This record gives C-alpha cells, structure tokens and sequence, in this order.
C-alpha cells in the first residue's frame, strides 16, 4: 500500500519507451500528400519554360 | 486513545474539500455570464466548463484520500 | 518457443478483427472486409451489433482474456468461502 | 533492430533527456534511508 | 431511523505482482500497419492522434519542434494505463509512487538543461521579471526559485495522488452494496451513484491533458 | 420576436425591417449577441465580421469594417456600417502578404503618434486573415 | 418535476411490455435451443465456487461499455468517413496528375 | 480607451485606416467600386 | 470514550457540507447579470444554472454520508 | 502518544489545499468570460490560465508534503 | 507530551498558506479578463501582477516558516 | 501540559493571516481590471492601490500580534 523501497518499476518503464517511440513512428500524415502535389506542378511549368526557351 | 485520534485526524481531513465545493461554483456562475454575452456555447466555451471542473475535482476528491488512510 | 507464441497473435488478428492491405494481400484485405465478426457475434447473445466498421468482438475477447487472467492472482486473497458452496 | 529506427532520435533528444542520473542519485538515496529504519527496528 | 447505512472493515490493497507483464500489456493494444489504406480499427486510432499533435505544435513553433514527436507517446501510455484499470480486477502501474518519480525527473531536468547548452546566460534570467524596483529583489529570487524545484515533485504527485483517490471510492461506495442486506431500497441509490462515478472515472484521460500540456509550458517557457 | 434589424451601408442597404432572431457585432470593446430583447447600449465597431442567422436555414456572414451599433428601448435595432462587404469580393492571397510589411514599418517609426498609426492598420490586417 | 416521474413510469410500462416481446423470443426457443443449456452450468459451479467478491462495479464498468456500442453503429460512418474522406484526396489527385501531363506532350 | 486613444488621435483618423485596409484586399474585379467612393474631392481654404 | 470519540468526528465533517453553499451563491447569484444582459430566458440558461447547482449541491451532500459513515 | 497526535497533526494539515481547491475554481472561471469577450485565446490568453494554475497548484500538495514529513 | 504539543501545533500552522491558495487564484484570473480589453501587457500590466503575486505569495511563505520555528 | 496548550493555540492563532492573504489578492487584482480600461495611472489609481494593501495587512498583522502575545 503504503509501498516501499522502489528498486521495481522504475526500470520496466524505459523498456517500454522503446516500444511506443517504434509504434508510433510509422504514423502518416494527411498534410504530408499535399506537398507533393505542389513541386510537380512547378517542375513541369519550369520543363515547359524550358521548352519555351527551346522555342524562344 | 489513538481511537479518537484515528477519528478527529479523518474529522478535521474533511474539511479541506471545502474549497471545490464553492471553486465549482465559480465555474458555472461564471460561465452563464460568458454564455449570455456570447451565445455560441457549443465552441469552446463549454469545453472549458468541465476541464475546469475536472481539474477541480482532482483537487478535490484526494483531500479525501488522506482522510481513509487515517482511518485504514 | 518464440515463433510459437507469435504465431498465436498472427492468426487471432487476421482472422477476427481487422486483415489489412498492402497488396500480396489485397484480396486478404477484403477477406475482413466481410469479416469474420459473424463468426465471432453468437457468443453475446445478439446485442454487440455495431461491429461492422467499428469491431467489439475483435476487441472486446482480448479484455475478456485479460480480466480471467487477473482474477487468478486476486483468488489467494479474498478466499471468503466456507465448508460448502454458494447459492 | 529496436536501435537504428530510434537511433537517430536518441543522440538528439538524450544530450538532456537521458539525466537519470539525477533520478539515480535521488533513488539511490531513497534506498538508504528504508534500509536504515528498518535496522533501527 | 428509517434508512441505516452500513459499512464494511477491510483492508484496502495495493499490492505489488509482477509488473514487467503489465507494463508491456498496453503496447499490444494499439497496432501499426504497413500499408495505404488501413482496417477501420486503426484508423480512429491513427486520427485520434492528428488531433493532438495539432495542439502541442501549436505553440511552440521552433526548432524545438524536434522535442513533440517524443511528447504524444507520452500521452498514449498514461492515456491508456489509466483506462484499462477501470476494469473489474485490472491493476495501474500508475498507481505506485515509484515510476511517477521517474517520469517526472528524468523529463523536467531535461528542460533545464535544454537552454543551459545553447542560451547560458537568459534561461535563469528569466528570473529577472521587469524593470527592477528596489525594495523587492530579495524577496522575489527567493519565491521564484522556491517555486521552480517543486515542479518536479509538483508534476509526479498530482497524478499518484488523484489516480489512486478514485479507486478507493469505486471500491468503498461499492464494497456497501454489498453488506447492504438492510433496507433494498437504498441498494440500488448507492448503486446508481457508482454508474455515475464510472463516468467521472474518465477523467483520467482528462488527467493526461494536464500532464503533457504542464510539461510544454514547462518546455515553452524555458525554451 | 417582434424585432427590427436594419443595414445599410452608405451606397446600399441589406435589410430593412426585416429581423431575423440574433445579431453578432464585433464591438470596440468586446463582443455581444442580440436575443430578441437586449438591454440597450450604443456601441461602436471594430474591424471585424458580421454573422447575421437569418430565419430561413442559414445565415449571414458580413463584414463591416468600421461603423454603429444602436440597439434602442423598444425591440429595434439600426446598424450602421461604412464598408460592409461580404466575403467572396476578398481575396485572401492578398490579406496575408499586407500583414508583415506594416510590422516591417513598425520598428521604422521614429515618431510617437506614427508608430501609433502604424499599430491600427495591423490591427484591422489581423481580423481580415482569422475571418478567411 | 411532475411530468418527467411519468415519464420513467411510461417508460416501466414501455420496458414491461418490451421485456414481454422479448419474452416472446424466448418462446421460440422453447423447442430449438440446445446452446445456452451446454455452459449455463459453469457459470452455474464457479458461481459456487468463488466468484462473490467486492465486485458489483464489474458490472457497472461493463455496463456503460454497453451504452458505447449504441454510438458504435455511428463511429462506423465516421471509420467509414475517414476511409472515404482518405479516398476522394487520391482520386482528385489521379485526376489532376492526369491531365497537366497529358496537355504538356 | 486604446494606442488610438491617449496618443492624439481621432475616431474618423481611426476609421479611415481600417477601412483602406479592406479597398486593398479586394480583387481586380471590385476595385472600381474601391474608386467610386475615394472620397478625397474637397478642398481646404482657411483665411490664415 | 466511545461515544466522545464519534460525535466530535461527525460535527467537523458537517463543515464541508455549507463549504459548498459558498459555491451556490455565485451559481444561483451569477445568473443575475447574465439574465439583465439578455432576456434568452427558458433557453439553456436557466438550465445551465441547473447543471451548476446540482453539482455543487453534490460536493455538499458528498461529504454528508461520509459523515453518518463516521456515525457508525 | 507520539502516534496519537501525528494522528491528528496530519489532520489539521490537510486543509491546506482547501486555499487551491476553490483557488483554481476562480482562473479557470475567468478564461470562460475572457475566451467570450475576444477570442484569442490561442495567444497568451490560454497559457495565463496554466501558468495561473502551476503557480497555484504549487501550493495545493505543498502542504500536504508537510502533513507527509509530519506522520513518518 | 511536549513534543506532542510540537507536532499538532504545525498543523493548524499551516493552514495559513491555504490563505495565499484563494487569494493567488483571483490575481492570476483577474489579468486574463483584464488583458483582452487592452493589449498592453508589456506595459506595467504584467509587473502589477508579479507585485501582485510576489507580495501576495510573502503572506504564504511567512505563515510556513511559523511551522519551522515551532517545531524546532 | 502548560506547553500542551501554549503550542496549539500560537498555530491555531495564525490561520488568522490566511485570511488576510485573500482579501490582499483581490486589491491588486481588481486594479489590474481597473486600469486596463483607464490608463490614469500616476493619479490616485496607485494612491488607491497601497492604501488599500496596507490596510488587508493591518486586520492580518493585528492578530499576529495577538499570536505572539498567546506564546509571552
């Protein structure tokens, strides 16, 4: 109750900190898949300058 | 002899949960006056009804731990 | 003993709650997507209905399991039993 | 492998985080004073 | 002396069985799967957490934004061991003294230490508030330093403390059900009031809040 | 009930005689709502939206940049605004670039009542983005 | 609150009448059911056994979980909803990924 | 009372900053309505 | 001994009980100035007054049977 | 008799968070009536009611540390 | 029996720093409802609260080192 | 047994500046809302502030006179 002497515990609980920090890194975002979307739509804009130098 | 002192040390305990019996009366008197003004009560204004009252409760209710262990 | 005891939890999950994607397991997806929650239902009486896309009866063994489990070690303590049985 | 998908994450963070040193003096002490009232009785 | 109330003696235990099981117990709760599309059970567990890592980034908005990857498991593991215990015969690794103290130990003076490597100069110049009177600078680095080293033992003991306190009273209001072979009409009063206090007994996930969030503050401000 | 909500801008007017339950205000001084009965005050605006419930399903979202607010001793109120837009003639891509080069101009002011100008136009800047 | 003590007392008379058609369901197994009959005993033994304790708040832990699985039929339209919300994002995606490099050739 | 008030300021010298504020962020489309209102017509003659 | 011992534990613990009523005051008192502001009255603004003095009622009659549970 | 007035001597201190118990009613129902007025409250408007709350419940178990070193 | 004086006598002591609980619970609410009006908080807004904190925590803090010096 | 009651009642004296630590919060915490709509502050705003501090001190103070005059 009033416990004691505390040499338990303490110790199981940083094993424990291996887990979660391997569960919950692979975790996706949802914001991550509109920034991908952004730089393909630059790069293919700077191809068609590209090909506009190719014409000018 | 102790057996008073078991008693009176759980008796005078009790008493210091005194407090939240009136700090969540603040809480929901002052909340129909933030209500009143500003009827958009299902945002966070209600929301932060019960985190003030949970958070007063939890200061609540263990004044009454130490009060059972005196006596057990 | 280790690929014994791994091999328990692999079949409990695929099986009742939840089979997911990442094809060479595409079709095994949709395999829980009928699920086997109809298997796992009669064992209630009928009333966890709502398991279709959020499942009890895949959840709801396990903290069945872990309360039998508990009650071992509570049983040396609060032996309360007479000469006799109960009601 | 439980290190090198944290490994990166370790030798950021536990410059400052991993102190239980502090948590180790703090118990280790701890552990003194239970063995101690107990000799006494 | 119509309705006599009845109490039963019993001591209240919190004993200690083997822990490292109970502990690792709920980690295999909550799974993570290596696809796209995911399976209706791990989808409102992968939202529940998009929320509330909107919030502790919020604030902070730094390079010390590296830190709040580490703070939302730190949430989900005292999130979940103080649900499972609401069971019938469960037992909280939280509800001991022991590993609060080194929860809280470990995690504050990591945020001392995080400034006093970069700053080392204004970290505890935060001591210094305004534009200095005169008649108060003793009796204001005495109060505010009085009140930095009990964060540590003021972060670990409102959550043994609490925790505890509603497991006595699930137990005392229920243990009088049962040696209440008096009256039957004051059974079913007590018993309802025990279906109440369940649901107030879900404010230990409220109790998480205002130990991550006390944690930021406590990182924002020194950092 | 039996209520009075009149609009208008300057150059034209939204309602006339027509009332519709509740009236959000952003006031100099706070904020308020209007419930069919209010105890009369005479308050003026700050930059901010109007998001008037009509009857009808839905509401209304205005927003008036500076104006007043005559709620009177029978059930009528009369709003008065100078530049009451709604929301679709902004531009948001605008609104955010407009934010941080009257801040750059804040450090820049050598004066006392010019800096105080400068501390109104970010004030009206920082409604116009949260309201979007 | 004159009217709301009616209201549980209409409720005694709507459940005593529900638990009557559910009575009814009964009735029907009076012939067929040789399922609950093979394991009513063991909870009939153990309950001679041990089980009675300081644990009427078992129940009440299992009987709110109860209540839960009421909102359980609608937290399938908000799994549901994630997974459609999730599948309308690619789909848009497809689409517009589509047709910028088409019209660029 | 605000930074308007108590530095020498008036409510109209208030009124006409917020309100450029909102004829800036309109589109190309409802700035002529911005150039329609412009109020800056009258002239200042004082004796002295 | 015995009867000294129990009475003096059951009238220190009937403090807390009018430990809340300070509570009620601003509860049943606040909804004053939010009722002069506006006239939304059978809105939940006389019931949120309910949701505020039911609960705090409940932390005073909490301490009540702990007191009669000192009685025995 | 040394353990019969500890017995009491936790008593008397436990009412010292009974001063926090209703102290953290007061803060967090006064960020119910400044969310209503202006909602900003994402600013500093949120973090003055927890760094209200730390610098008050420093001294709810600051107490209760005492009536601890007190009983053992 | 002298040291039973000694230790029931901290612990009414310290009940005085429950005084320093609700009386810091206003000072800290009262710069929320009062920052919203008026943004000018690096003015002496703020500093009229760590005066207002400070001196108010100096009544805490005093009335726990009554509880040292009896003791002792 | 003259020491027996000497040491309670010079603690139980001393909750008597408790109170004198809630009525000390309100006084600089009703001038942080007093100012913030009335920025007048070099006039009788402070004037008013430390008359009505060094007035809660002299209802807190005088018992503590009285306290030390229970001990000699």
């Amino acid at each position: 109750d009033t416990s004691t002497w505390f040499i338990t515990i303490t110790s199981m609980i940083m094993t424990l900190f291996i887990l979660f920090q391997l569960k919950i890194s692979n975790y996706s975002y949802p914001a991550s898949p509109e920034s991908i979307e952004l730089k393909t739509q630059k790069h293919s804009t700077p191809w068609e300058m590209k090909w506009t130098k190719i014409y000018l | 002899i102790d057996t008073a002192a078991k008693f009176i040390g759980a008796g005078a305990a009790t008493v210091g949960v005194a407090g939240s019996g009136a700090g969540i009366g603040t809480v929901f008197g002052s909340m129909i006056i933030g209500y009143a003004r500003n009827p958009s009560l299902k945002q966070q204004l209600f929301s932060y009804a019960i985190l003030g009252f949970a958070l007063s409760e939890a200061m609540g209710l263990f004044c009454l731990m130490v009060a059972f262990l005196i006596l057990f | 003993a280790s690929v014994v005891p791994l091999k328990d939890r692999r079949l409990l999950e695929v099986k009742l709650g939840e089979l997911p994607s990442w094809i060479l397991m595409r079709d095994f997806t949709p395999s829980g997507i009928a699920g086997a929650f109809q298997r796992g239902y009669y064992r209630y009486y009928n009333k966890y209905v709502n398991v279709k896309k959020g499942s009890v009866a895949g959840l709801s063994m396990v903290l069945a399991a872990y309360v039998v489990f508990n009650y071992c070690r509570s049983y040396k303590e609060l032996k309360h039993e007479r000469l006799r049985k109960y009601h | 492998f439980q290190f090198t998908g944290i490994k990166k994450y370790f030798n950021s963070y536990t410059l400052t985080g991993r102190m239980n040193c502090v948590l180790a003096t703090y118990g280790g002490i701890a552990l003194l004073v239970l063995y101690f009232k107990l000799r006494s009785k | 002396n119509e309705n006599l109330f009845a109490s039963f003696i019993a001591p209240t235990m919190m004993g200690l069985p083997i822990v490292t099981l109970i502990i690792m117990f709920p980690s295999l709760l909550f799974p993570t799967p290596k696809r796209l599309i995911n399976n209706r059970t791990i989808s409102i567990q992968q939202w529940l957490i998009q929320l509330t890592s909107k919030q502790m980034m919020a604030i902070h908005n730094q390079k010390g934004q590296t830190w709040s990857l580490m703070l939302m498991s730190l949430i989900m593991f005292i999130g979940s061991t103080n649900i499972l215990g609401l069971l019938p015969h469960s037992f909280t690794p939280t509800t001991q003294l022991s590993m609060n103290l080194g929860m809280a130990i470990p995690l504050w003076s990591a945020t001392v230490f995080t400034g006093f490597r970069y700053k080392t100069k204004t970290s505890l110049a935060h001591f210094l508030p305004q534009g200095t009177p005169a008649l108060l600078i003793p009796m204001l680095v005495i109060i505010e330093t009085i009140s930095l080293f009990i964060q540590p033992v003021a972060l670990a003991v409102r959550l043994t403390a609490n925790i505890t306190a509603g497991h006595l009273l699930i137990h005392l209001i229920g243990g009088a059900t049962l040696a209440l072979l008096n009256i039957n009409t004051m059974t079913a009063f007590i018993t309802f009031t025990i279906l109440i206090l369940l649901t107030i007994l879900e404010f230990a996930v409220a109790l998480i809040q205002a130990y991550v969030f006390t944690l930021l503050v406590s990182l924002y401000l020194h950092d | 009930g039996q209520m009075s909500f009149t609009f208008a801008s300057p150059t034209q007017v939204f309602f006339n005689g027509a009332n519709v339950r509740q009236v959000d205000v952003p006031t100099q001084t706070g904020a308020f709502g209007i419930l069919a009965s209010h105890v009369p005050t005479l308050q003026v605006l700050r930059p901010g939206l109007v998001v008037v419930h009509a009857e009808d399903g839905t509401t209304s979202k205005y927003f008036v940049s500076s104006g007043s607010v005559t709620v009177n001793a029978d059930s009528s109120v009369q709003l008065l605004a100078e530049e009451a837009v709604t929301l679709d003639m902004l531009d948001p891509g605008v609104a955010k670039a407009n934010l941080e080069k009257a801040q750059s101009e804040l450090l820049g002011a050598a004066d006392e009542a010019s800096r105080a100008e400068i501390q109104i136009r970010i004030e009206a800047n920082e409604a116009l983005v949260k309201a979007l | 609150p004159p009217l709301p003590e009616h209201g549980g007392k209409v409720r005694l008379g709507l459940i005593p009448e529900e638990f009557f058609q559910f009575l009814y369901p009964k009735t029907g197994v009076t012939g067929p059911y040789v399922l609950g009959t093979g394991l009513i005993l063991y909870l009939l033994s153990k309950e001679i056994y041990v089980i009675t304790a300081e644990t009427f708040s078992a129940i009440s832990t299992i009987g709110v979980l109860v209540y839960i699985v009421k909102k359980y039929g609608a937290s399938i339209g908000a799994f549901a909803d994630k997974l459609n919300e999730q599948k309308i994002a690619q789909l848009e995606e497809v689409k517009q990924a589509s047709i910028k490099q088409i019209q660029d050739a | 009372v605000a930074y308007w008030r108590q530095a020498g300021l008036s409510y109209i010298r208030y009124s006409q900053i917020c309100a450029k504020a909102v004829r800036d962020a309109l589109k190309a489309e409802f700035k002529a309505n911005a150039e329609k209102t412009s109020g800056s017509n009258v002239k200042i003659v004082k004796v002295k």
